[PDB]
């Protein structure tokens, strides 16, 4: 239970994936309109949660999240 | 009302996992007010034989 | 357009039901790669399912975007269980096949216009 | 003579480190049933010489509840898989 | 002192001719494609073996009826004997504790 450790997950996933993103490790890539990818690709990126920190993604807020910076809220009140 | 000290904490230091008394250790479990059955886990998805072109 | 739909109704529930099963095919296909004793690297099973979902973005309907989910949504019965013996999947990958010259000078040599 | 030092040696064939360990524990109730002829034989072999006429009853009855000693704790053993599938004596839950 | 010889030609003319079939006459480095092939005429099975309780009761019943038969085998041999009237009444008891077995489980069997 660590707010920091949470933020540390979250940014780390990005650049492991080798696609569009050159280690932009900004919480302001804004996900096709800040840093731009397919609206398909967005898709992989979300369910990288289940074995990496533990995770649902359970709802219709993967079509939502569009930045880091909402990943780690979201997760924030998930957990503490 | 006055009488003597019959507190709330009497109940919980004596609060029934393991009686830490010195020390505090690797526990147990709160152990089960019903009768103890947590771990259910029986089940199977049965044989798929194909009784096909043998 | 006076016909009922079959799932969804504009442009909103259809694009998200094609974002559904794209997490199903993501994660069945480091399964079948072991399940039917394929071997071959796991990324070219991702590759081809990344390359397919990209072909059919050309449609401007509701129904017809329906119509393939009721296609892809049927496939995960076959491809999830072991009904297909190692031989209807392994179709998609047309390794036999000589490659095709797709250039003008390389067609005009052999064959009458294809 | 050397016929009874082997078997004595042979009785250690409970050791105890294998008598309930390690894990698949019909590793272990298999011994349980090899402790005897340990014990079927190290009588058979003393009646037998010494002409006692009416004490070799006892190696026949020796079996017989052995035989219904470990069925009945070879039905117990099922009912440890019967709940999880496997025996694996390093499972614990009920502490000491 | 032949018993002993009396079988030990037998299991070494036994494993003789299963070596001069298994071995010798069979070597197969050439094409001999064992591949994913010789499942069982059938394909990959990822289930395990599973519990079956109907056969496992056949198991334990037999045990308990096998163990008195031993008591019952020295029939013939206590024929030839002292007071019988103790041997006849004897010789009845166990196969009615035989028999009372069967009844309390025979309400109770399944589909064996």
């Amino acid at each position: 239970l660590t707010l920091e450790g949470i933020k540390d997950r979250v940014l780390y996933v990005l650049k492991l994936y080798d696609k569009i993103d050159p280690e932009k490790l900004s919480v302001n890539s804004h996900f096709m309109k800040d840093l731009g990818l397919d609206s398909l690709d967005q898709v992989e990126i979300i369910m990288a949660m289940e074995d990496e920190f533990g995770f649902e993604i359970p709802d219709i807020d993967a079509e939502k999240l569009m930045c880091p910076q909402e990943i780690v809220d979201y997760i924030a009140d998930k957990k503490d | 009302a006055r009488q003597w000290q019959p507190d709330v904490e009497w109940a919980e230091q004596y609060g029934g996992a393991v009686m830490y008394p010195t020390k505090e250790t690797a526990h147990w479990k709160p152990p089960p007010w019903n009768d103890v059955d947590p771990p259910k886990d029986t089940l199977v998805s049965n044989l798929t034989l194909n009784f096909g072109p043998q | 357009t006076s016909v009922k739909p079959i799932f969804s109704r504009d442009m909103n529930e259809a694009k998200r039901r094609v974002r559904e099963l794209y997490r199903a095919w993501y994660r069945e296909v480091p399964n079948t790669v072991h399940l039917f004793q394929l071997d071959i690297s796991v990324k070219q099973g991702r590759d081809k399912v990344r390359e397919m979902f990209k072909k059919n973005a050309h449609i401007t309907d509701p129904r017809v975007v329906d119509l393939l989910v009721i296609k892809g949504k049927m496939e995960l019965e076959e491809t999830i269980k072991v009904w297909k013996q190692r031989t209807h999947v392994m179709r998609f990958f047309h390794e036999t096949e000589a490659p095709r010259p797709k250039d003008f000078l390389s067609k005009f040599y052999v064959g009458h216009d294809p | 003579s050397m016929v009874y030092m082997n078997i004595m040696m042979a009785f250690t064939v409970s050791l105890v480190g294998l008598l309930m360990y390690r894990s698949h524990l019909m590793s272990s109730l298999l011994c349980l049933e090899g402790m005897m002829l340990s014990l079927f034989v190290m009588a058979a072999l003393t009646i037998l010489n010494s002409h006692f006429t009416l004490a070799s009853m006892m190696p026949i009855i020796l079996l017989v509840f052995a035989a219904c000693e470990a069925a009945l704790g070879l039905s117990l053993l099922v009912m440890v898989s019967n709940t999880y599938g496997t025996d694996y004596v390093q499972n614990l839950n009920l502490l000491q | 002192m032949n018993l002993m010889l009396a079988l030990l030609t037998n299991f070494t003319l036994a494993t003789l001719l299963v070596i001069i079939a298994f071995w010798l006459p069979q070597l197969n480095v050439y094409s001999e494609k064992t591949s994913p092939y010789e499942c069982g005429f059938d394909p990959m099975g990822s289930a395990r073996l599973p519990f079956s309780m109907k056969f496992f009761l056949v198991a334990i019943t037999f045990l308990l009826f096998d163990l008195e038969i031993a008591l019952l085998l020295p029939l013939p041999w206590a024929s030839q004997t002292a007071n019988l009237n103790t041997m006849l009444t004897m010789a009845l008891f166990l196969i009615i504790l035989l028999a009372v077995s069967l009844a309390y489980e025979w309400t109770q069997k399944g589909l064996e």
